[PDB]
């Protein structure tokens, strides 16, 4: 089918989820 | 970004210690695949021979405590370097804009990987949208997720 990406677009979704869940540590920072 | 915590600093300190042959602070290039076995990190030859070949371009058959904790930065950012998420938004970005819509971030997040929350997934498109239009712009949500 065109546009087909799902070997990536699976693997490439886990990257920003570490990144994210990382950055969210942050947003409850001791102050 | 890259830089190592206090935490982070002292299990490699431990771990590459364990295989120091004088308390000098370093280690052999054939010592340094089972260090990072210490570290519960198993290495192909391959990538073993790609970070010697910078950390020892002398050829002296050696390692520094601070040449080791050099890779190892680069082997945790495998999972979530500023570029690896810049290319891993750009396989989800539609257009090439620079941006992602919304729903399809909220999408992808709660389709693939880990999975987010509920509650979690909806507090990333408050920071990752500039207003809460739909439209999250990752190319400054990279740079603040990998920002200290």
């Amino acid at each position: 089918g065109p546009g087909s990406k799902r070997k990536q677009e699976e693997v490439s979704a886990i990257i920003i989820q570490r990144a994210y869940r990382r950055y969210l540590l942050k947003q409850k920072v001791k102050k | 970004a890259d830089q190592l915590t206090e935490e982070q600093i002292a299990e490699f300190k431990e771990a590459f210690s364990l295989f120091d042959k004088d308390g000098d602070g370093t280690i052999t290039t054939k010592e340094l695949g089972t260090v990072m076995r210490s570290l519960g990190q198993n290495p192909t030859e391959a990538e073993l021979q790609d970070m010697i070949n910078e950390v020892d371009a002398d050829g002296n058959g050696t390692i520094d405590f601070p040449e080791f904790l050099t890779m190892m930065a680069r082997k945790m950012k495998d999972t979530d370097s500023e570029e690896e998420i810049r290319e891993a938004f750009r396989v989800f970005d539609k257009d090439g804009n620079g941006y992602i819509s919304a729903a399809e971030l909220r999408h992808v997040m709660t389709n693939l990987g880990e999975k987010l929350t509920d509650e979690e997934v909806d507090e990333m498109i408050r920071e990752a949208d500039i207003d809460g239009d739909g439209q999250v712009n990752y190319e400054e949500f990279v740079q603040m997720m990998t920002a200290k």
